[PDB]
RNA sequence: GCUCAUUAAAUCAGUUAUCGUUUAUUUGAUAGUCAUGGUAUAACUGUGGUAAU
RNA sequence: UUGAUGAAUAACUUUUCGAAUCGCAUGGCCUUGUGCUGGCGAUGGUUCAUUCAAAUUUCUGCCCUAUCAACUUUCGAUGGUAGGAUAGUGGCCUACCAUGGUUUCAACGGGUAACGGGGAAUAAGGGUUCGAUUCCGGAGAGGGAGCCUGAGAAACGGCUACCACAUCCAAGGAAGGGCAGGCUUACCCAAUCCUAAUUCAGGGAGGUAGUGACAAUAAAUAACGAUACAGGGCCCAUUCGGGUCUUGUAAUUGGAAUGAGUACAAUGUAAAUACCUUAACGAGGAACAAUUGGAGGGCAAGUCUGGUGCCAG
């Protein structure tokens, strides 16, 4: 029925607008049905996440973070195999930097969110791996993802 | 939609358009408008495919298969199922009229010509309204005159030259379709000759000599007109 | 059971076809559901129920009543050939 | 089929006139003056070029 | 007077057609070969007419204006004739020839927000004159210009340049024309009509359903009864006070009804969704558990502030 089912819908939204709502707009997912979803869905979705334009918040812009792209340990072996497991390693981890300048003179302490408080060592940026382009389409050798 | 197919504005949206043929297209009757809609025969449009392919009715002699058939004034409609035949013809209030006729009366048409001239090789012809042009006929045949057809034929039977006080109908203008027999004929500016009309009641009307087709004398007309 | 009543019962003899219009009455049931009716009406003439094709059925308000229309061919065969093809698959 | 730029005897409305014209389709008429000629497209068979059609 | 009759030659053509077309009937004569002959159609095809058109055209009928009286011959204006062009008329175009045209009866010119107007067309069975539909008029498909097919286009879902964009390249070349949105790309050809060789196939014509509650409407959240226990409940009054009465219960309790949901079929439809109809369930408070808004007091081994004890705030 629809009607059982158009009334759990306004249900749903005037449930979320009492929280959220600046405008807010939850939509309608179809089916799992084949491990993925039909394509207009997926393109209202894409639509609806590329017309959001974000404000910026009180936190972020008071203080440097970043998301941890890929992780990696730099020690010897040979320090581990004498050592037996018992070594704080040496860690070099990789991100994309946000909201207020990370200053570069090495030696900021800097906060991992359920590790404890460490601090930074050496710095360096890099190119990054998904660059923005530099009225038309995307041509789609430009769209690009990194994992 | 014109005014004498008896259509409801109801039942759909776009009106049956005319197809080219005999009769001019807004003299023009389809035989859509003639099976499903006033003679009830059929129900849908397709159904009337269905009758037309099995050749149930003939028109005027013809096989005759087509949807939006134009059919126009003073045309012999015979179906073959009920053994019964049909003429159009137009009623007073502004609209058309199926009548019921007789075998013999199914025979016999009438036609107004409407141009006479000499064709190839020292030959006569008239041309009717219908658009059937026959050879030979009679020199006293001339301009506005009815002919009756054959059928069998295209032969001419019987022909009724234009003078004044026969019984005439009218296929056109304000007055169109009734009685009146005649008073006379008036001349005007740019011809639109006004052969004037007086009817059962004694009363004048005007239209064209265009729209006038002679049905007959004073006193009988040659086919059955529908009483009532 | 049901009771049928048969108005304006008229002849088409261009589809050879008997036409009237179809006036069914609930006592107290639901409804006719058509293929019963294509039973009833069958037995009423003789019919050999598939040259019969009911298909009008509106209900009367409140129930009790519905009203529609009935076709009912000559030559069973017929009604493969004049009928559309939704009424040849119900 | 959509979109941009405002016309006062022009448009439009009816009316003729087409013996002033052209018309696929529609319909109606209508012709007395070698058991088989000669060609022809390809597909295909296989070789290639060209960043590419 | 009555009737009745009349009013092809000679040549030419980038020679067109005169059927190398199809279906039913299978018959007739003699030299008997599968010979000779022979019926009814159908389709072409020439021309004519017809209609669907299209093109000009006749005539009558538009809003304001003299603070526009002359206008036109100042891209022919009026006409004659001849040629051309065209489907054809034609000053359409051009030669040559005449000086005319419209006008106080308003020519011509100007204003028109000409979203105003057309009975173009039904419409509203008392909303007082409401509605919807159709018609505007012109131009364009990046801009100019020239062309080709076709009954129809001076066609941008064609070609050639030019001007300007703009994409692919391995640098040799190749290729291409904005539209919705901000401050549903679902189902269907039934109905409808259209298209076609045409019952069939097809139409993002057309209908159905989705995101789109703004506003406005008719319900429901409970009916009904017994028993028990208490004696007090309400009204008016500025104070004293007066008035009147079967009223009260965080009390037990009995059945009987029902849709808000839940849930089979049938109907509907092209198929559904939905309505309609209809079984099967489905009410005792922690329920199938509506809110917003106002008025008013009370409580502590509480806190704070003031005070001529125990009070006042």
């Amino acid at each position: 029925s629809q009607s059982t089912l158009r009334a759990s819908k306004k249900r749903l939204k005037h449930r979320f607008w009492t929280e959220v709502y600046q405008g807010a707009k939850l939509f309608y997912l179809s089916g799992v049905i084949n491990g993925r979803y039909p394509d207009r869905e997926i393109l209202n979705l894409s639509r609806f996440i590329s017309v959001m334009k974000f404000r910026p918040l009180k936190w972020r812009n008071e203080h440097p973070y970043m998301l941890a792209d890929r992780f990696t340990d730099l020690t010897h072996p040979e320090l581990i195999e004498t050592q037996g497991l018992q070594i704080d390693r040496k860690v070099a981890i990789y991100g994309y930097l946000h909201g207020t300048p990370l200053p570069s003179a090495p030696g900021t302490r800097v906060h991992i969110a359920g590790v404890g408080d460490f601090s930074v060592a050496q710095i360096e940026k890099l190119p990054d791996p998904c660059p923005t382009p530099f009225r038309k389409r995307l041509d789609d050798k430009d769209k690009l993802i990194y994992a | 939609a014109p005014h004498h197919w008896l259509l409801d504005k109801l039942s759909g949206c776009y009106a049956p358009r005319p197809s080219a043929g005999p009769h001019k297209l807004r003299e023009s009757l389809p035989l859509i408008v003639f099976l499903r809609n006033r003679l009830k025969y059929a129900l849908n449009g397709r159904e009337v495919k269905a009758i037309l392919m099995q050749r149930h009715v003939k028109v005027d002699g013809k096989v005759r298969t087509d949807t939006t058939y134009p059919a126009g004034f003073m045309d012999v409609i015979t179906l073959d199922a009920t053994n019964e035949n049909f003429r159009l013809v137009y009623d007073v209030k502004g609209r058309f009229a199926v009548h019921r006729i007789t075998d013999e009366e199914a025979s016999y048409k009438l036609g107004k010509v409407k141009k006479v001239q000499l064709g190839k090789k020292g030959v006569p012809y008239v041309v009717t309204h219908d658009g059937r042009t026959i050879r030979y006929p009679d020199p006293n045949i001339k301009v506005n005159d009815t002919v009756k057809i054959d059928l069998a034929s295209g032969k001419i039977t019987d022909f009724i030259k234009f003078d004044a006080g026969k019984l005439v109908y009218v296929t056109g203008g304000r007055n169109l379709g009734r009685i009146g027999t005649i008073v006379h004929k008036e001349r005007h500016d740019g011809g639109f000759d006004l052969v004037h009309i007086k009817d059962s009641l004694d009363n004048t009307f005007v239209t064209r000599l265009n729209n006038v087709f002679v049905i007959g004398e004073q006193g009988k007309p040659y086919i059955s007109l529908p009483k009532g | 059971a049901v009771t049928i009543r048969t108005r304006k019962v008229i002849s088409n003899p261009l589809l050879a076809r008997k036409q009237f219009v179809v006036d069914v009455l609930h006592p107290n049931r639901a409804n006719v559901s058509k293929d019963e009716l294509r039973e009833k009406l069958a037995e009423v003439y003789k019919a050999e129920k598939d040259a019969v094709s009911v298909f009008g059925f509106r209900t009367q308000f409140g129930g009790g009543k519905s009203v529609g229309f009935g076709l009912v061919y000559n030559s069973v065969a017929e009604a493969k050939k004049f009928e559309p093809t939704y009424r040849l698959v119900r």
